RNA sequence: AAACCGGGCACUACGGUGAGACGUGAAAACACCCGAUCCCAUUCCGACCUCGAUAUGUGGAAUCGUCUUGCGCCAUAUGUACUGAGAUUGUUCGGGAGACAUGGUCCAAGCCCGGUGA
RNA sequence: GUAGGCUCAAGCAAAUCUGCUCGUGAGCGUAAUGGUAUAAGCCUGCCUGACUGUGAGACCGACUGGUCGAACAGAGACGAA
C-alpha cells in the first residue's frame, strides 16, 4: 500500500497552538515546543546544548531523556506556557524515552492537552 | 569463543576478501538464519511430530492456520544447530543443493539415526518423513554461496 | 467472431436502448492501421452483421477467383467494424405495451470516416474492384482509401 | 526469547575423529551431559560390474 | 407477456447544501452523502451517516489534495480562532499584567 | 408468517420493576441473559436479569 | 583490502588483466577447524586402521 | 559534418515548391470557415524555443489548390518528412515579403469524409535544430527474395519509423533491401541504414517486416 | 558577525514518484557495524521495533549530493468534435474540449540547536 | 464500546514463509451503489453508552410524519493521558 500523507489533528473548538515534538538519535535527545500559527520554535531542550552536554554523563538513554524533559518543563513554566499538546511520530509509542520525556514534563507541571 | 563463528571471522573472511573482487569489507557474505519446515505428508495431531521438531531445534515452533509448521533460528542457537549438523555431516555423504543465496538440506530420519545424541529416544523420530532445512546467507552470487559452504564443510578425513 | 457471423458470445445486459446514430465523425482524420488499401464510410448509420459478412464474403470470393495457387491466400483482409448492439422486435398481432420484445439480431454503429475494411497483399486494381463489389452490399456510402 | 515457552538446554561434549574436543548445547533429554566420540563410519558401498563378475568365475 | 421490472425507490435528496463561500451558523448541514465523498475539515463535524455539519459561524471553504484527489470542507470562523480557556485564564492574565 | 425471534424483558433486580425490552433468537440457547445496566428509579447501576415477555 | 587494491594497480597490463580474475576454486576439505583441544597424536591413524580392518574382506549376503 | 552522405537519397527538385501565405488575424471556427469558403487553408508557423507563451507564432493562410496538389503528388507521409520554403507576404500579388523561412510541415489535417485539407502546421527548422521526424519506409528487392520466390507472403509490420533528426539531413525515405531474406526471418529497426547522426527513438529490437511461410 | 555545513520543524507536485551512472562521511552531525541482562518486540525467532554499548571502522542497506531519463504535473498553441442565443427548413454571433504538437521540472523561502569560521 | 498492536488481494523469484512490482482490484453478515489503509478491515485485554431526562440549529415535505446534531444534568465503561 501507499502510505498517505499525515495531517495535523482537526480543529474542533479551540486553537491549542503549542505542540510538543520529540526526537532521539544514537548520541543525543531533543525535544521542541512549536508555536503552530507562526511555525516557530517557542521552546527547546536537548542534550546537545552547550550548557547541558557536559553537565550529564550519558546523553542518550532514558535517564538523559527524563532530565531533558524536566529541564524543558521548567523552561516552559518560566516562559509561561501552562499546557502543551503532544505530537507522536510514525514509530513512537508511549514507551521508553518518549514515556520518560512525557512523564518528566507532566511532573514538572505542564498540563497536557 | 565458539568454534563456528570464530572460524568464520578468523579464517573465511580474510580469504573471501582475497579471492574475490570487493569494494568494501562490509560486502563480504555472512550467515543470517536457518529455517526448518517439516516434510509435506504428516499427521498434524500426534505428539511425536511436535516433539521430533522441538528436540533438534531447541525452540518452540509456530503452527499457523494447523496446516503449516515452522521454526526460524537466528544467532547462537543457529550456530549451535549448524555446528551439530556439520559434525554429523562427516559420517556420510548427504546431498545439498546450492541456490542463488541459500543452501537446501534434507533432514531425513537417516540423519537422526547417525546423530549420536539421538541414538536414544529414537521412537520419537521413528515414523517421521523428515524435515527441510534452509540455510540463508547474505550472498549476491550462487558461486559466493558455493564457496562459503565449501569453506564451512570441513573434516579431517581424505 | 463466431466463425462467419460476428456477434458477442455474451453481453452484460440482454436489451439495450435504441440510442442515436445519425451523427458523429472522426474529429482527427482517419488513417489505415494494418493494410495498404481499405474501405471507409462517408456517411453515418447502421450496418447489420449479415451485411458485414456478405461484404467480407464478396471480397474474399473475388480474391479467390482473381488469384489462385500460392497467392490465393496472399490477400489479407481485416474487418475493423464489429456488430455488438442487439436489436429487438415484437411479432405480428400484438398490442403495444407488455414489456420489451425478444432480440432478433445485431447491428453496428458506423461513424463518418470509420474504416470498415482493410486489404493487403493484392494488386491495386483487385483491391479497387473488390471494394466496388463489397460496397453494393452495404446501405451506406463508402470510399476506397489508399495508404500514403 | 519469551519466558516459559522454550525447552531447557544442556551442555554436551563432542570428540572429532582426530581427538579434538568441542562443547555444544542441546535440548535437555538426559540427566547429565555426556561425551560422544565420532568414528569413520562412512559406510561406502560398491557393486561389481558384469565383466568383473564374468572374470571372477571364468578365469 | 409479463414484465418483472416495475420497482424503484423514493428519492433521497443528497448533494451539497452549502456551496463555497456560503455563510453558515452552527448546526447547519453542509453535505448530505453516502460515504465520505468529502472529508471533514476544521470546525466541521460528521454524523453517523457521514453527514457534514458546521460547528462555528463562518464561511464554507473547500480544499482538494493535489496528489490523491481527496476533498475536505473547512469553515473559516467569523471572528478568527479562539484560544483555549487555560491560556485565557493564565497567559492572558499575565499578558495584561505585562 | 412464522417469526424467528422473540422479545424478552431484562428486569431490574432492585425490585423497582424497571425493565428493558430486548430481543433474542428462537433457534435455541440455555444461558439466560444478564447485564449491569442503569436503573433510573434508584439512580445506580444494578443487575438486570432476563425474564419472559408478558 | 586497501593495500591489496593498491598492489593490483602497480602491475603491467596483461599481468594485471590476469590478476583481476576472481578465484572460484573451492576451499580444501582437509584443512582443519579450530577448537578447544589439539588433536591426539595416536588417534586419527588408529581410527583409520580400525575402519580399514572392518572394511577388510567382504560381507556375506 | 551536416551533409547527406553518398549512397543516400536526397529530396527531389521536382517537388521543391515555395509555399505562399498571407496573414490571418484571428482564431476560431468562424474565421476558419470564412477562409475555407474563400479558398484558403488556415495555418500557423511557430518555433521550438518557448513552448509556453505561444512560441513566436504567426497565424497565416495558404492556398488550398497548392496544398492539395502537394499532398496528392507526394503522399501523406512523404509530405511530412520533407522541408519546405515558406514565404509570407502581406497580400497575394504584393511584394511586401514579411517572412521567408525554411520550415517543416509538422501536421496536416484532412477531413475524414471528404479529405479536403482543414489545417496545416509549420515549425521553423533552420540549420542546427533538432526535430522528431516520422520517416516512411520503401521496400525494394521483392523480386529477388528467395522466400517470396518460394510462395511465401509478406507481413509489413511497420510502415513509418520515428527518428530524432537534425534539420539538414532529414531523409525523405528509407530504402529497405529484401534481396537476401528467405522464409522465417524478420528485419528489426536496428538494421536501417541511416546517417550516423540520427538517433532512433524506438528500441532497436522492434520487428519491421517478417517473411512467413505459406499454407502448404 | 556574516556566510557555509549537519539535525529537527515548517513551505511544496515546475517543489511528486521510480530507474541508471558518478561521487560524498568535514577534528562535527546522521546511520550502520556489536549484544539481548532489565523495559519492549515475535500467535517461533533481536527479521521489525525496543533497550544498552561504540577516542573511531564503513557509507556495502538506508541518508546526502551531481547529471541522464520513464510516468506524472505545469504552461501554451493550431484545427476538429460538441454546445448557448437565433430559424434564410439553422448562410449569424459567442463558448470550446479529448487525442495530437511545443517547452519546462523554475524563482522565492522562515524558526531553533550544533560545528567550521570566529 | 474502548485501549493497544497489525495491513490485505493479485504477479514475479525461490516452487507454505521470506523479498521485490502494483494499487482498491481483499474484507466490511445480508442486493446494488458510494466509502474506507496507524481504517470503517484483522487480533488481544477489559466491559455493556444495545443508558435515563432534555436539546441551539438545520435537511426532506400536502398533511400525518422522518433524518443529522453541538451542548446541559445524573449514573457508568475503557484509557497513563
Ligand atoms: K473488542
Ligand atoms: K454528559
Ligand atoms: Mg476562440
Ligand atoms: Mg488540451
Ligand atoms: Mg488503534
Amino acid at each position: 500500500v501507499i502510505p498517505p500523507a499525515v495531517r495535523p489533528p482537526r480543529l474542533f473548538d479551540y486553537l491549542k497552538p503549542y505542540v510538543l515534538k520529540m526526537h532521539f538519535t544514537n548520541k543525543f535527545v531533543h525535544a521542541q515546543v512549536i508555536h503552530s500559527p507562526t511555525a516557530t520554535v517557542a521552546c527547546a531542550a536537548s542534550s546537545q546544548e552547550k550548557a547541558l552536554r557536559e553537565t550529564m554523563g550519558v546523553t542518550r538513554d532514558v535517564a538523559a531523556a527524563s532530565k531533558i524533559g524536566k529541564i524543558l518543563g521548567e523552561r516552559l513554566l518560566m516562559k509561561d506556557i501552562p499546557a502543551v499538546a503532544i505530537h507522536m511520530k510514525k514509530e513512537q509509542r508511549y514507551h521508553g524515552k518518549v514515556k520518560a520525556v512525557i512523564d518528566s514534563v507532566r511532573e514538572a507541571g505542564v498540563k497536557l492537552l | 569463543m565458539f568454534p563456528l563463528n570464530f572460524h568464520y571471522e578468523d579464517v573465511l573472511r580474510q580469504d573471501l576478501l582475497l579471492k574475490l573482487n570487493y569494494a568494501n569489507v562490509m560486502e563480504v557474505p555472512g550467515l543470517c538464519e536457518i529455517r526448518v519446515v517439516p516434510k509435506a505428508p504428516y499427521n498434524f495431531i500426534i505428539k511425536n511430530g511436535k516433539l521430533a521438531m522441538e528436540i533438534p531445534c531447541g525452540q518452540k515452533f509456530i503452527q499457523t492456520q494447523d496446516l503449516a509448521r515452522q521454526s526460524t533460528l537466528r544467532g547462537h542457537g543457529m550456530s549451535n544447530f549448524l555446528v551439530r549438523i556439520l559434525t554429523v555431516m562427516s559420517l556420510l555423504d548427504f546431498p545439498v543443493e546450492i541456490r542463488k543465496n541459500s543452501i537446501q538440506f534434507s533432514m531425513e530420519t537417516e540423519f537422526c539415526e547417525f546423530s549420536p545424541e539421538l541414538e536414544d529416544h529414537f521412537e520419537i523420530f521413528e515414523h517421521i518423513r523428515g524435515f527441510n532445512v534452509t540455510i540463508i546467507t547474505s550472498a549476491n552470487t550462487q558461486d559466493e554461496t558455493l564457496l562459503l559452504w565449501s569453506g564451512f564443510l570441513q573434516k579431517d578425513e581424505g | 467472431k463466431k466463425g462467419d457471423v460476428l456477434y458477442p458470445k455474451r453481453t452484460k445486459y440482454s436489451k439495450y436502448r435504441k440510442g442515436r446514430c445519425s451523427r458523429g465523425c472522426k474529429p482527427d482524420g482517419t488513417k489505415l492501421g494494418f493494410g495498404r488499401y481499405g474501405i471507409k464510410s462517408c456517411k453515418a448509420g447502421r450496418l447489420s452483421y449479415r451485411a458485414i459478412e456478405a461484404a467480407r464474403r464478396a471480397i474474399i470470393g473475388h480474391f479467390h477467383r482473381a488469384m489462385s495457387g500460392q497467392f490465393r491466400r496472399n490477400g489479407k483482409i481485416w474487418v475493423r467494424v464489429f456488430a455488438d448492439l442487439p436489436i429487438t422486435g415484437k411479432p405480428t398481432e400484438v398490442r403495444m405495451g407488455r414489456g420489451k420484445g425478444n432480440p432478433t439480431g445485431w447491428i453496428a454503429r458506423v461513424s463518418t470516416g470509420q474504416i470498415l475494411f482493410e486489404m493487403d497483399g493484392v494488386s491495386l486494381a483487385n483491391a479497387r474492384q473488390a471494394a466496388t463489389l463489397a460496397a453494393h452490399k452495404l446501405c451506406l456510402s463508402t470510399k476506397f482509401v489508399q495508404w500514403s | 526469547m519469551k519466558k516459559g515457552v522454550h525447552p531447557q538446554m544442556q551442555w554436551i561434549s563432542y570428540v572429532t575423529q582426530s581427538g579434538r574436543l568441542m562443547h555444544v548445547m542441546m535440548t535437555r533429554i538426559h540427566h547429565v551431559g555426556k561425551v560422544y566420540h565420532f568414528g569413520a563410519k562412512r559406510q561406502l558401498a560398491q557393486s561389481i560390474g558384469q565383466i568383473a563378475k564374468f572374470k571372477r568365475r571364468f578365469n | 407477456g409479463s414484465t418483472k421490472n416495475g420497482r424503484d425507490s423514493k428519492p433521497k435528496n443528497l448533494g451539497v447544501k452549502k456551496f463555497g463561500g456560503e455563510n453558515v451558523i452552527p448546526g447547519n448541514i453542509i453535505v448530505r452523502q453516502r460515504g465520505t465523498r468529502f472529508h471533514p475539515g476544521d470546525y466541521v463535524g460528521i454524523g453517523k451517516d457521514h453527514t457534514l455539519f458546521a460547528l462555528k459561524e463562518g464561511r464554507v471553504r473547500f480544499e482538494k489534495n493535489k496528489i490523491t484527489g481527496r476533498k475536505w470542507i473547512h469553515v473559516d470562523p467569523k471572528g478568527g480562532h479562539v484560544l483555549h480557556p487555560i491560556y485565557t485564564r493564565a497567559a492572558a492574565t499575565k499578558s495584561t499584567q505585562m | 408468517r412464522k417469526k424467528t425471534f422473540m422479545f424478552i424483558r431484562l428486569v431490574s433486580a432492585a425490585g423497582t420493576g424497571f425493565f428493558y425490552v430486548k430481543r433474542k433468537s428462537s433457534k435455541g440457547l440455555l444461558e439466560k441473559l444478564e447485564f449491569r445496566k442503569y436503573d433510573p428509579r434508584v439512580n445506580r447501576h444494578v443487575l438486570f436479569t432476563e425474564q419472559k415477555m408478558k | 583490502l586497501n593495500m591489496k587494491k593498491a598492489a593490483i594497480e602497480a602491475l603491467p597490463e596483461k599481468l594485471k588483466m590476469a590478476a583481476l580474475e576472481p578465484d572460484l576454486t573451492p576451499f580444501p576439505a582437509n584443512r582443519g577447524m579450530a577448537t578447544l583441544t589439539p588433536p591426539i597424536e595416536g588417534y586419527l591413524e588408529k581410527v583409520m586402521d580400525a575402519a580399514k580392518k572392518s572394511s577388510s574382506k567382504e560381507k556375506l549376503r | 559534418q551536416l551533409e547527406y552522405l553518398p549512397g543516400f537519397p536526397r529530396p527531389d527538385a521536382k517537388h521543391a515548391e515555395t509555399i505562399l501565405a498571407v496573414p490571418r488575424s484571428d482564431s476560431g471556427k468562424n474565421i476558419s470557415a470564412k477562409e475555407r469558403k474563400a479558398g484558403r487553408v488556415p495555418s500557423i508557423i511557430f518555433e521550438q524555443e518557448d513552448g509556453q507563451h505561444g512560441g513566436n507564432k504567426r497565424l497565416v493562410s495558404v492556398q488550398t489548390n497548392q496544398i492539395r496538389k502537394l499532398v496528392t503528388h507526394l503522399g501523406y507521409s512523404f509530405f511530412l518528412s520533407r522541408l519546405f520554403d515558406v514565404e509570407v507576404r502581406s497580400e497575394i500579388g504584393s511584394d511586401e515579403v514579411i517572412e521567408k523561412v525554411r520550415a517543416l510541415p509538422r501536421s496536416i489535417h484532412l477531413h475524414s469524409g471528404t479529405d479536403a485539407p482543414l489545417n496545416v502546421t509549420f515549425i521553423r527548422a533552420p540549420p542546427g535544430t533538432l526535430l522528431k521526424v516520422d520517416i516512411p519506409l520503401v521496400f525494394i528487392g521483392d523480386d529477388v527474395s528467395p522466400g517470396l520466390k518460394k510462395g511465401a507472403s509478406l507481413n509489413t509490420i511497420k510502415r513509418t519509423v520515428k527518428f530524432l533528426c537534425p534539420a539538414e539531413i532529414v531523409p525523405p525515405y528509407i530504402e529497405v533491401d529484401l534481396s537476401l531474406l528467405d522464409v522465417g526471418q524478420k528485419l528489426v529497426a536496428g538494421d536501417l541504414k541511416v546517417h550516423p547522426a540520427l538517433k532512433l527513438i524506438r528500441p532497436k529490437d522492434e520487428p519491421i517486416v517478417k517473411i512467413a511461410g505459406g499454407r502448404v
